[PDB]
């Protein structure tokens, strides 16, 4: 198998992110006046 | 104002509940899921090694992975960092669910008072994941991370070994249940309003 | 604390929390099958699916 950890790294960070993006969005609604 | 006030308050509390159950989900699966640190190009052997379970390989242009350890059995753990970041690990989850349990109190209690309670257990799991990450990096001077990895593999020293995606989704655990737990406590707050 | 509050009163719950003891029963029983189904479910999938 190639050894290689280039697509799950990607699609980790990808769905970090996107968690991470909607708990900002929580955050700057609750922020926003 | 009150209408809307109101009605966006309870979305955000039920997507801070699904979120909650992510993180739950997340904790569960990088505290089952073997892939912490693991092999590379330049590596000795093959292989993988969470909190507790490690599948190192035989060595003969082959898989030959041979998984040994288990958390119901601290002796197979190769070494005390790794028992003490399995062990706070567990705490963390332990809380989480606690606060999944506890979001059945909403339909008596007051709705402030379990948000700060979750608020003040989701930090707490957050504490635990933090140091559950933290004291692991120690137990790769251990002589069976040392022949899984090499000899440049040291404390705080990845060497020639890769950090796999259970590493960093612990990370994003860790900083996702910080930021949860202080959306707790501000909802908390709110709900006084 | 941007809200202009002491950390503690922020933070804890030292207003009224104890006093409202007689709805133990009334909490336990939806918690405690809600814990047990919690720790089936993931008992389960961690022996079963994950393991
Ligand atoms: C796979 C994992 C499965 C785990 C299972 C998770 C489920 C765990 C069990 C039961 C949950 C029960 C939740 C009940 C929520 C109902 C909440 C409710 O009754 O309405 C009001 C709003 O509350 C609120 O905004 C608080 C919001 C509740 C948020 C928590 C519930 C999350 C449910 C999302 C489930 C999605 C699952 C999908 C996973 C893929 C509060 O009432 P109330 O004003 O009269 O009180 C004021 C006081 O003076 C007297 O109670
Ligand atoms: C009471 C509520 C709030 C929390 C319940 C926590 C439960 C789900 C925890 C407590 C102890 C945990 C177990 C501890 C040890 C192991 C061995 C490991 O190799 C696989 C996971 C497994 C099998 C865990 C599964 C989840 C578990 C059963
Ligand atoms: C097991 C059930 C443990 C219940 C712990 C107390 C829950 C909240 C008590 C009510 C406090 C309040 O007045 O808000
Ligand atoms: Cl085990």
């Amino acid at each position: 198998d190639s050894r290689d950890y280039s697509t799950e790294l990607s699609v980790t960070v990808a769905v970090g992110a996107s968690l991470l993006f909607l708990n900002i969005l929580a955050f700057a609604a609750l922020y926003y006046k | 104002y009150h209408e809307h006030y109101m009605r966006n308050s309870r979305a955000i509390g039920v997507l801070w509940a699904i979120f909650t159950i992510c993180f739950a989900i997340i904790n569960v699966v990088v505290f089952i899921q073997p892939y912490w640190v693991g092999d590379s190009v330049s590596t000795p052997k093959p292989g993988y090694f969470g909190l507790f379970h490690y599948c190192v390989g035989s060595g003969l242009a082959g898989r030959e992975l041979t998984c040994r350890g288990s958390f119901t059995d601290f002796s197979t753990i190769p070494s005390s960092a790794f028992k003490a970041a399995a062990f706070f690990v567990l705490l963390s989850m332990v809380l989480i669910l606690g606060c999944i349990t506890c979001f059945s109190l909403f339909f008596f209690c007051n709705t402030a008072t379990v948000y700060k309670i979750c608020a003040w257990m989701q930090l707490l799991a957050a504490l635990c994941l933090v140091l559950g990450c933290m004291i692991f990096p120690d137990g790769w001077d251990a002589e069976t991370i040392r022949d899984m990895c090499g000899a440049k593999t040291g404390k705080y020293s990845l060497g020639d070994c890769s950090v796999r995606w259970a590493y960093i989704l612990a990370i994003i655990g860790i900083l996702n249940a910080l930021i949860l737990s202080f959306l707790a406590f501000v909802l908390g707050n709110r709900q006084t309003d | 604390c941007l809200d202009g509050k002491d950390c503690a009163s922020f933070f804890c719950c030292f207003e009224d929390c104890h006093i409202r003891i007689a709805k133990m029963d009334s909490y336990a029983r939806i918690f405690f099958p809600t814990a047990f189904c919690l720790f089936n479910l993931v008992y389960w999938v961690s022996y079963l699916y994950l393991g």
